[PDB]
């Protein structure tokens, strides 16, 4: 999630 | 002003698709923001 | 342009042309997720679009008019995400989801990793109906990124 959840 | 569209493609099922990814099962929580957490 | 079909999201505000994320036309109203646009109003050519609903907990947003993707995934089959990638050509992914299992019920999930400016891209059963948006999700303990597969209310 390229780092994140979005 | 600052964001625009461009067109990518016709919304169709391909036949011959690539097939991957598991498909697992998973306990979240959504909060009022809008994010999925992992329940305990 | 409104025909419909899938469409990148671009800015010019930073760096470059950058594609911040992806959504649907149908119907005349373009679908996407909030966290894309934050709300913003888009640029069409020399048209404008301007929001009409949307929902930060749902993580969605429908300009021009009332959300109109109904599909739902049928708990069984195989579906599609119309991955379209940040400068990368659109393409299919077969998959069988998963589920998010919460307290209002279960919905279906997708376990794809793709670049942020992804979200957005549609989910689609084999009759070619969006059956809800990619890019809300969770990452869990491989490291790994499960998209819920999201969709709205019509």
């Amino acid at each position: 999630k390229g780092x994140g959840k979005k | 002003v600052d964001m625009y569209i461009e067109r990518a493609g016709d919304i169709t099922w391909e036949k011959d698709a690539e097939v991957t990814g598991n498909s697992p099962r998973l306990d979240v929580a959504l909060d009022e923001s809008g994010d999925f957490s992992l329940v305990e | 342009e409104t025909t419909d079909g899938v469409y990148r999201v671009m800015t010019r505000r930073l760096l470059g042309s950058t594609q911040v994320g992806v959504g649907v036309m149908q119907e005349g109203v373009f679908h996407t997720m909030w966290h894309v646009t934050k709300g913003a109003a888009l640029r069409s050519g020399e048209g404008r679009l301007d929001p009409y609903w949307g929902d930060v907990k749902q993580d969605l947003v429908s300009y021009c008019g009332p959300w109109k993707l109904d599909a739902a995934w049928d708990g069984l089959s195989e579906v599609q995400l119309l991955a379209v990638p940040p400068g990368e050509r659109a393409k299919n992914i077969q998959t069988l989801p998963g589920i998010f299992k919460t307290k209002d019920g279960d919905i279906g999930a997708v376990a794809l990793d793709y670049p942020a400016g992804t979200s957005g891209s549609p989910i689609l059963d084999k009759c070619g109906r969006v059956i809800g948006l990619y890019g809300n999700g969770v990452v869990i303990k491989n490291g790994s990124y499960v998209s819920a597969i999201t969709q709205g209310k019509r």
